C-alpha cells in the first residue's frame, strides 16, 4: 500500500507545478471570461460567454456521478 | 394622456429593460443553488424585449444589443435603443417615456 500510495505522490511532486481540481479551473475561467467578454463587445462576446459557460459541464458531471445534486453544488461553487 | 395622469416615468425603449436585467444578474451572485440559474434565466428572459425591438425595426440584433450591454454596464443606467438612427443612446434625452 505504501508503494501504491506514494506512486501518486511521486507524479504530483515530480511536476513542480500543480493545479487544483474538482471544478476550480472551469469555474474560474467562467467568471473571468464573463467579464472579459465585455472587452470586445461585437460578436465574440456571445461566443466567449458560450465558451466559458461550456466549461461548467465538467464540474456538473462530477456531481451527477457522485449522486449529489449538480444544480446545487455547481451553483454554490460559482458563488464562492 | 399618461404623461398628465402619471407623473412617475421610467426611461423606455430598452433603457429600463436592461437595468432590471443588469442588477438581477448581480443579485443572483449572492444567492446559491438552483435559484441562481433561475434568476439568471429570468434576467436572460428580459433580453427579448430590446431584441425584438431591433429585429422588428430592421436593426441588427447581434451588434446593437451587445453594444447596448457594454455602455449600460459602464455606469450609465439610462441607455436605450434609438429607433430613429440605429445606435445606442439615452432615451431620457430622446424622450421615450413610459410610466412606472
Amino acid at each position: 500500500s505504501l508503494h501504491d500510495s506514494l506512486s501518486v505522490v511521486k507524479r504530483t511532486l515530480e511536476s513542480g507545478n500543480v493545479v487544483p481540481g474538482g471544478g476550480c479551473v472551469e469555474a474560474a475561467l467562467n467568471i473571468y471570461l464573463d467579464n472579459f467578454a465585455t472587452t470586445v463587445g461585437s460578436r465574440e462576446q456571445l461566443a466567449i460567454a458560450e465558451f466559458a459557460a461550456a466549461l461548467l459541464i465538467i464540474p456538473k458531471t462530477l456531481a451527477v456521478n457522485a449522486a449529489k445534486d449538480s444544480s446545487e453544488l455547481v451553483a454554490k461553487l460559482r458563488s464562492y | 394622456k399618461r404623461a398628465l395622469q402619471n407623473k412617475l416615468i421610467v426611461a423606455g425603449g430598452g433603457a429600463t429593460e436592461m437595468e432590471v436585467s443588469k442588477c438581477l444578474r448581480d443579485y443572483s451572485k449572492t444567492i446559491a443553488g438552483k435559484q441562481q440559474m433561475i434568476i439568471n434565466a429570468f434576467a436572460k428572459a428580459l433580453e427579448v424585449i430590446p431584441r425584438q425591438l431591433c429585429e422588428n425595426a430592421g436593426f441588427d440584433a447581434i451588434e446593437i444589443l451587445n453594444k447596448l450591454r457594454l455602455a449600460h454596464s459602464k455606469g450609465e443606467k439610462w441607455y436605450g435603443v434609438v429607433f430613429e438612427t440605429e445606435n445606442i443612446g439615452d432615451n431620457f434625452a430622446k424622450f421615450v417615456w413610459e410610466p412606472a
